[PDB]
């Protein structure tokens, strides 16, 4: 399960 | 597709100009190919492009798209804690408890990631931290510190309980406010902060006293000898507290498990004048304990006098 596009 | 990866870059880049040129009725909801296969507004959620969320929801696009792991943009916009984005979104109809395909909402994604100012958002929208995801675990459950836990916990049984009020749903307003922890009872003996309170030696035990009533605090709760805090105060000669108890409508004749008023154990001490302030709060001298005996019938003679007087 990877992450989702985006930054802090 | 060329335009496509253009447009994108916007989104991702926050780039308005560039955006605006580009986005049709035929693009607005395009994916990615490769990588988390994002839409413009998953990108510009996790990219905290206020402004081109703003856009491209005027402009037609979808809120519930998906990505590659079935995120929606709100789970982008909360694991990465840009709040204003995140209302936008739930503005726009986000659903609030949209799950992956790892049944992760974007709750757990905001608490996962220690994001406390957009778990409130999200628990005044309707959130809810019991959901679990695929591995049985809650929002709560992912919270990093025990701070945000117990955040989460009080948020939510806050709304939860306007709720049920709106229902006037009687048990359920009457189970939450138990767990309160201003009638929490000690294991044992079952005193509480009041009778605590009262026996205090402290100069500040009215102040807290009052404070502890002001906040719910049962007035005439029983420890395990079925003592009130009044009877607690009496016995030590604590007028100043039984001033603050009376003031919130004590049950002066309460009867411990000996059958006694705070007038007895005031009298079987010998406290003068605790004895006639409780008389002028109305305590009924009358009152035969189980063991037979009257207020009087245990006190000295001053005692006596006083409950004669």
């Amino acid at each position: 399960r990877g992450r989702g596009d985006g930054q802090e | 597709e060329y335009k496509k990866d253009e447009l994108l870059e916007a989104a991702r880049s926050g780039n308005e100009e560039k955006l605006m040129a580009l986005l049709t009725p035929l693009n607005v909801n395009c994916h990615a190919s490769d990588g988390r296969k994002s839409t413009p507004l998953h990108l510009a959620a996790g990219y905290n492009r206020v402004r081109i969320v703003q856009l491209l929801l005027q402009h037609g696009a979808d809120v519930h798209a998906k990505d590659k792991g079935g995120l929606v943009p709100l789970h982008n916009a909360c694991s990465y804690g840009h709040y204003e984005v995140t209302e936008l979104l739930l503005k726009h109809g986000a659903c609030v408890n949209a799950m992956d395909l790892w049944q992760f909402t974007p709750l757990h994604e905001a608490a996962s990631k220690n994001r406390v100012e957009v778990c409130s958002l999200l628990l005044s929208h309707g959130a809810d931290p019991t959901l679990v995801n695929c591995h049985g675990k809650s929002a709560v459950d992912m919270a990093p510190t025990p701070e945000l836990r117990e955040r989460l916990t009080y948020e939510f049984k806050g709304h939860s309980l306007l709720q049920a009020a709106r229902e006037a749903d009687l048990a359920k307003v009457k189970k939450t406010l138990a767990l309160e922890i201003i009638n929490f009872k000690q294991p044992q003996s079952h005193e509480t902060a009041l009778h605590c309170a009262v026996a205090s030696l402290h100069p500040k035990r009215k102040q807290v006293t009052e404070l502890l009533l002001r906040k719910g605090a049962n007035v005439n709760e029983k420890n395990k000898d079925f003592m009130t805090p009044l009877h607690v105060a009496a016995e030590r000669a604590h007028n100043d507290v039984m001033e603050v108890l009376h003031k919130h409508g004590a049950k002066m004749n309460a009867l411990d498990t000996l059958g006694q008023t705070a007038l007895h154990r005031a009298a079987l001490a010998g406290h003068l004048q605790t004895c006639r302030l409780l008389l002028s709060y109305g305590s009924d001298p009358s009152i035969i304990s189980l063991q037979g005996f009257t207020a009087a019938q245990m006190g000295n003679e001053a005692v006596q006098q006083i409950l004669s007087e």
